[PDB]
RNA sequence: ACUGCAGGGGAGACUGGAAUUCCUGGUGUAGCGGUGGAAUGCGCAGAUAUCAGGAGGAACACCGGUGGCGAAGGCGGGUCUCUGGGCAGUAACUGACGCUGAGGAGCGAAAGCGUGGGGAGCGAACAGGAUUAGAUACCCUGGUAGUCCACGCCGUAAACGGUGGGUACUAGGUGUGGGUUUCCUUCCUUGGGAUCCGUGCCGUAGCUAACGCAUUAAGUACCCCGCCUGGGGAGUACGGCC
């Protein structure tokens, strides 16, 4: 459903405000089906969240 | 690291010429690298035993191509066992 | 010649202090073993997810180097000996 | 005994068992643990009804030294939560923070085995 | 059920490592 | 890095020996060597006090720098790696740029040419000596002296180490191999890393002579000898004692600390 | 071989944190904890609770699924060094060098074993209490070995898809994973279609004792290997190897 043509820039853990939209308010990992996402993208949004958490760009839970 | 300068100075040197992919001498140079490096690898960390059966399998086709040779001539059999050296 | 992200965090009050010497003192030993500095730049400062013991706000320092790995692991170990280096993470650029 | 501008509550229910005490967000006591103080035994100090009473007691605990407002932290699944925060509510103490802490932690440590009926 | 033929084998076994047990020493060591 | 000894001989079943693989082949500086000799367990009244010390063979012994002062922005050079009848450990030769070799423990596989940092602004990098007031919590350290500069005291042995559990405001929370939680002078000495030759606890020795050798004694058991000389002796059908473990001369087994030691304001955490 | 792609494939080193336990201190107190019910036990010497701080071991929620990779067992907290394997397209190279494979060699969960470390929680054994006519079992408390790590041994199991491997061929459809490429070429759809692998479902024929399988065949058909020939006595004894 989503990155479709949107295939140029990536997003890594440079835009909390976007992942934002990919996590709970607590922040949990939404599912691939949630957005109609790739697999690829997906595991890549996987890794960024515990990278950008580690850092304490985000919570671990924003409770 | 296998790449493609090591495969081509290989082939530069063992090779027959440039586009010499099917030589068995090119495959079993390349195959004995193989065999360099990822010695190497096992001679530390000593349990990745998975990349081990790879090399396993290597060392299978090696063999078998030797054999080929031994069918086809032996003056190249005899010629790259002086370059290489079977135990 | 591994091009790397690096990313540090620190009290935003160092960084001011220390913009450039701070950094400079290692990416400088980098070079001597023959490195390759792209970037210092900083996002300012901005709070913590959660409080590293302390310090609720720190830093946001990414540097991206392409050097050799062993100068790399190099910088890395001086860096976590530094007091002033918290939560280093270090990013490859491909697979 | 002193005044208190506000409270913190703390809730923890159980299968067998709940809690109710009011902590000072400086991070000490106000309101000692009400439940059990009812001579309730075995699983009966774990119904609604000792929660009731708990959140009573525990009100009159609160208006020993004076509050009007504790915020709500609550934890532990139990016999309904809820029953001890509507008699909270029959005491009379502003809610503030309503949202539970409820723990859940991360899968560490293996659970024990009670999986035998 | 199928677990039948199973059955017969696992007290075969069991008697088996049993009397071992109950002689893993000078009582049956010693032959 | 043990080899065992082959079953030839029945003293020499399951005996082993360090293979000194970490060892140079080279002979101590006579500059360094100091002579010594052996007192039994006797004192300057010559009457034995230590039953187990006698016999032995002949030992010199080595002038250990522990006060390290040379150490104002100089560095030195490891040369070689001699064997230290004394000590568990071994030590290494170092060599300063200044010129003057002096002997120390040696911590991890130290090796002709590594360069060795010492002072205040060295890095801690394994070998290098500096106070723990300058090194971060959350490692491993030795040959710590307990005052400025009273010399090293504590982890020389193989396989010592203390960790860092923080600091205080002027003193430094130490943890010892016993488990043991000691606040000691933060202007005190130490030296980073650990001593890793953790193989002596995995030697056998076997038949007796090799202790004989080294210098250990028969250590006759107490229960055997008659009643006036051990209170567990006598005895007809070889019986324990008849009341309860003691020493020789009528002391429990028990804490023989001095309580009021002037040591409890720095011990806070015991040892199981 | 070249170019691209996915991947929890593996090792090693570094490493974050929720949380649990313990500890220091503060608060404040007579119940906690536990169940079917209840007890044992814990707690008056301030337990539990609650705030902060500290130590340490283990496992690594969400993503995560019906999904991926691996010969299999198995493998998903992160970063990083090293490193294996596989797939599509290209068709640059050799030109049958293929398949299987007795005996043989190697990998091989958990449990177990050696030596040594570690040891939070859990938890055989064990102890106590409860239940029972009895209960050396369930239930509850507490709790050893062990689980964990370094290096070694044993080499077993539904080590199971209860299906050896390879090869060729034969109704379809529906879902899914990877990648390539066409029509709609923006109708944006990144759809439909073609093609190669892998995956799960339903299903024609055919087969099957039936159940069921069915382009991933338990169908047609070749090669090789392996194993049985009533159940028990028994995968045990004598013997021999490890």
């Amino acid at each position: 459903c989503v990155f479709c043509a949107k295939k140029d820039q990536a997003i890594d853990y440079k835009d909390t405000a976007l992942l934002r939209t990919y996590i709970s308010e607590r922040g949990k990992i939404r599912a691939r089906r949630v957005t109609g996402n790739c697999v690829q993208h997906q595991r890549d949004i996987a890794l960024a969240v515990k990278n950008a958490r580690e850092v304490a760009l985000l919570p671990f839970t924003s409770s | 690291a296998l790449t493609a300068e090591q495969k081509k100075e290989i082939l530069r040197s063992y090779g027959l010429h440039e586009t010499d992919t099917g030589s068995p001498e090119a495959q079993i140079a390349l195959l004995t690298k193989r065999i360099a490096d990822l010695t190497e690898h096992l001679k530390v960390h000593k349990h990745d035993h998975h990349s081990r059966r790879g090399l396993l399998l290597l060392v299978g086709r090696r063999r078998r191509l030797i054999k080929y040779i031994s069918q086809i001539d032996v003056e190249r059999y005899r010629s790259l066992i002086e370059r290489l050296g079977l135990r | 010649m591994r091009p790397y992200e690096i990313m540090v965090i620190l009290d935003p009050t160092l960084d001011e202090r220390t913009v450039a010497p701070s950094l400079e003192t290692f990416l400088n030993v980098v070079r001597k073993d023959g490195g390759k500095v792209e970037k210092v730049d900083i996002w300012g400062k901005r709070r913590l997810a959660y409080e590293i013991a302390k310090h609720a706000e720190g830093i946001y320092v990414v540097i991206d180097v392409k050097a050799a790995p062993a100068t790399v692991s190099e910088l890395d170990r001086q860096l976590s000996l530094n007091e002033s280096v918290l939560r280093t993470k270090v990013m490859r650029t491909d697979k | 005994k002193k005044n208190v501008p506000h409270g913190a509550a703390h809730i923890k229910s159980t299968f067998n068992n709940t809690i109710v005490t009011i902590t000072d967000p400086q991070g000490n006591v106000i309101a000692w643990a009400s439940s059990g103080h009812v001579g309730f035994k075995g699983s009966r100090k774990s119904t609604p009804f000792a929660a009731q009473l708990a959140a009573e007691n525990a009100a009159r605990k609160a208006q020993d030294h004076g509050v009007r407002k504790v915020d709500v932290f609550v934890k532990g699944p139990g016999s309904g939560r809820e029953t001890a925060i509507r008699s909270l509510q029959a005491a009379g103490l502003e809610v503030g923070a309503i949202s539970d802490v409820t723990p859940q932690p991360h899968n560490g440590v293996r659970p024990p085995k009670r999986r035998r009926v | 059920g199928s677990v039948i033929k199973k059955r017969r084998k696992r007290m075969s076994k069991k008697k088996h490592r049993k009397l071992l047990r109950r002689t893993r020493v000078q009582r049956r060591k010693l032959g | 890095a043990i080899r065992k000894y082959k079953p030839t001989t029945p003293g020499r079943r399951g005996a082993s020996v360090s293979d000194f693989a970490e060892i140079t082949r080279s002979t101590p500086e006579k500059s360094l060597v100091r002579p010594l000799h052996g007192r039994g367990g006797r004192n300057a009244h010559g009457r034995i006090t230590t039953r187990h010390k006698g016999g032995g063979h002949k030992r010199a012994y080595r002038m250990i720098d522990f006060r390290r002062n040379d150490k104002d922005g100089v560095n030195a050079k490891v040369a070689h790696i001699e064997y230290d009848p004394n000590r568990t450990a071994r030590i290494a030769l170092l060599h300063y740029l200044d010129g003057e070799k002096r002997y120390i423990i040696a911590p991890n596989g130290l090796s002709q040419g590594d360069v060795v940092e010492s002072g205040a602004n060295a890095d801690i990098k394994p070998g290098n000596n500096l106070p723990l007031r300058n090194i971060p919590a959350g490692t491993l350290i030795h040959a710590v002296e307990l005052r400025p500069g009273g010399g090293a005291k504590l982890a020389r042995s193989a396989g010592s180490s203390i960790q860092l559990l923080g600091k205080e405001a002027s003193y430094a929370s130490l943890r010892m191999p016993s488990g043991e939680i000691r606040r000691v002078d933060v202007r005190c000495r130490a030296t980073v890393g650990e001593v890793g030759n953790a193989e002596q606890a995995n030697i056998n020795w076997g038949k007796a002579g090799r202790m004989r050798w080294k210098g250990k004694r028969p250590s006759v058991r107490g229960v055997v000898m008659n009643p006036v000389d051990h209170p567990h002796g006598g005895g007809e059908g070889k019986t324990s004692g008849g009341r309860h473990p003691v020493s020789p001369w009528g002391k429990p087994e028990g804490r023989t600390r001095n309580a009021n030691k002037s040591s409890n304001k720095f011990i806070v955490r015991r040892r199981r």
